[PDB]
């Protein structure tokens, strides 16, 4: 999740990807439906949960 | 020994300046003050050898003068300078914008006798621009910290974008809280009223911090900002008032006029 | 295709974002507006595919609005969008900070169904706080143009940190003409000499394009400044006039007093 | 040369910090004529832009 977050912010192929098809890209990255469904609800709280901060 | 103070911007990892990106990579040691565990987690990956600043704010209820938590950060970057290492201090933002410790840091160790130097950021101020599609330059625009608008005179011009910084402690006078109440924004919205209608439009906005994060771009009548849901990383926003009236004054002097302005 | 307008801050090569520099990378084609030469092989070794906005600026001496150039550049950018390239722009600083051909760029491409977004950059503004070791939320911090500060009324706060923008061109309604006069200067220090005594100290400010280039700090008193050697890139500060005072009213308001103050 | 210089040197903070602790050595290492050399440490950006 960290490693993804951190590849996305510095990658504009990968942002560009990602903004084209988001899940597509997060299941690619191997993050769960949980993770994915904070991410898509923009609940950063439960992200943070989701790696142990 | 030396010191450097860099900005990693708001976003994670990608708004940091390359340079600056450099300075951390190379540096014997980093101070860090950064918005998040992910972000802490790429500093570490980027160098090692971190300390993190946040140590030094109140902890466990503890009744702490937000002054002497600068004071023991400002500290703690000088003993590792005097010790002789390459210092880079990494704050989020731009490390000099609404940001007393890096200013501290430079101060205290160019006067014993330590190099010392800031590199720019880009700041939330930077971001808003970018995310509400403002440019600062067409009617102008001010910042002023929140409490400060409140205890000291500032006189706002109504014709530029306003922003008031660290809005949620707006009032807390001790500076020992971490939220201000909802009677002190009342107070705020009452000053604020000599130039803004209640009715008025304002935006609370927050920059992301994470690449899949949109950003807080709320928008409300002023006279429900004491009732609003406001974070420490909430800046708000004030629009123009008043559209530009003409400087007949100036434009007389000038030799031109309205209908003259290209 | 879809647009994407980013900042290569004031220095060369390391003050762009590492994002930012990535979408440069990945660009089918990049519309540059630089400050140099050094700048623009940096940009071009980086990704070839590169046109140049500079070309739309007059040529010949020729009398022309920067208005109809801006023009130019916004529909260039947006012919390459159209077409259907995966476009960035890529402008000096912050995109969106005293640059319209973004804002404009980004609006037009938005009605017209496409993607756009800015990405926010270090603007000379930021530089400024850095160089000068100046922090905006000390007193605050004021910005406008400067022509716009003189066609129009604005009301400046005397404690804040003052900004004056496109200096060189102070009263220069045409938009013609790449430097104004000294008699217009003369003007602007009558006006300012409402809030400022003539022997205010105030500061031209030009930051470094190059790593090798220390930036300009040249400070004399205000009745001095009509002679003053300015260049389009300068930017005019302008310190407070008067230190900070307390807030009676509003203090009262909270039920507290100048000695309670954390 | 020249412009190659500079692009490393705004980018590397390694190469910075060198460069701060002793231009001259550093800039005649990366090959950089006496006349560059003069206009940068007369502070000459015109004459640069030439060279
Ligand atoms: C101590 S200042 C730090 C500012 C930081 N150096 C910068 O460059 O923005 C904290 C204040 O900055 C603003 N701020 C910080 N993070 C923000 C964010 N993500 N979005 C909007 N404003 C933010 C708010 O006004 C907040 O109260
Ligand atoms: N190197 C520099 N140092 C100081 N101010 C500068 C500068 N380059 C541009 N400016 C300021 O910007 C004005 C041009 S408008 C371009 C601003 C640019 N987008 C930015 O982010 O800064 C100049 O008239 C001056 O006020
Ligand atoms: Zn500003």
């Amino acid at each position: 999740l960290s490693d993804f977050f951190t590849q996305l912010g510095q990658d504009a192929q990968l942002m560009e990807d990602y903004k084209q098809n988001p899940e597509a890209v997060m299941r690619a990255h191997g993050l769960t439906d949980e993770q994915i469904n904070a991410v898509m609800t923009g609940d950063m709280e439960k992200l943070k949960t989701l790696s142990g901060d | 020994g030396s010191l450097v103070c860099v900005g990693t911007g708001l976003q994670l990892a990608g708004q940091i300046s390359v340079l600056s990106r450099s300075y951390i990579e190379h540096a014997d040691i980093v101070f860090s003050l950064l918005p998040d565990g992910f972000s802490q987690r790429w500093l570490t990956k980027l160098n090692p050898n971190v300390i993190n600043l946040q140590q030094f704010y109140a902890q466990n209820g503890e009744v702490k003068n937000r002054r002497d938590t600068y004071e023991q950060m400002v500290n703690a970057i000088l003993d590792a300078v005097r010790a002789g290492k390459k210092t880079v201090c990494a704050l989020y933002g731009h490390p000099g914008v609404f940001a007393c410790v890096s200013h501290m840091a430079i101060t205290r160790a160019k006067a014993e006798g330590f190099s010392a130097k800031m590199e720019p950021g880009i700041s939330a101020e930077a971001c808003l621009w970018a995310d509400l599609g403002i440019d600062p330059g067409n009617s102008g625009h001010q910042s002023f910290e929140a409490s400060q608008f409140m205890f000291f005179n500032h006189v706002p011009d109504p014709t530029t974008h306003l922003l008031l910084w660290q809005i949620a402690i707006a009032g807390e006078h001790t500076l020992t809280q971490f939220h201000t109440s909802s009677d002190r924004l009342q107070i705020l919205v009452e000053q604020l009223n000599q130039w803004y209608p209640l009715d008025h439009e304002v935006v609370i906005y927050e920059a992301a911090n994470l690449p899949i994060q949109a950003p807080r771009i709320e928008r409300l009548p002023l006279a429900n900002l004491p009732q609003a849901h406001l974070m420490p990383i909430s800046t708000l926003l004030i629009p123009p008032a008043k559209k530009l009236e003409y400087n007949y004054a100036i434009l007389a002097k000038l030799g031109i006029g309205p209908e003259d302005l290209g």
